[PDB]
């Protein structure tokens, strides 16, 4: 019994949907409707400093 | 000469030649058999009652 070898994958993947959303997710930006894109590892920044409302 | 014929000799070697050979041709059939992918069920698909694709 040899290592099976698979059909490659020869349509649409998530690996689009991941890598779109991880390029829109970073270096700013523009939406079609809003004002301007905030990064991760900013936004997180800007909500962990203006808190959140408890109980 | 009395009993044996001319190529008993050359068949009593090729004997205990056979014999060591078989005796290694085993340990190796069984050293092969307890290694095997059958045995060991390596890179065999295992049949599931949904067919799962991962």
């Amino acid at each position: 019994p040899f290592t099976p070898q698979p059909a490659p994958v020869t349509g649409n993947t998530y690996r689009t949907y991941v890598n779109d959303a991880r390029t829109l997710l970073n270096s700013y930006g523009y939406t079609m409707e809003g004002k301007v894109h905030i990064p991760i590892d900013r936004a997180m920044d800007l909500i962990v400093e203006r808190g959140l409302p408890v109980r | 000469a009395q009993i044996f014929p001319r190529n008993a000799n050359l068949l009593s070697r090729l004997s205990i030649f056979a014999l060591v050979l078989l005796v290694v041709e085993g340990i190796l059939i069984l050293g092969v058999y307890f290694r095997s992918n059958y045995f060991r069920q390596v890179n065999v698909a295992i049949e599931q009652p949904v067919a799962f694709s991962h």
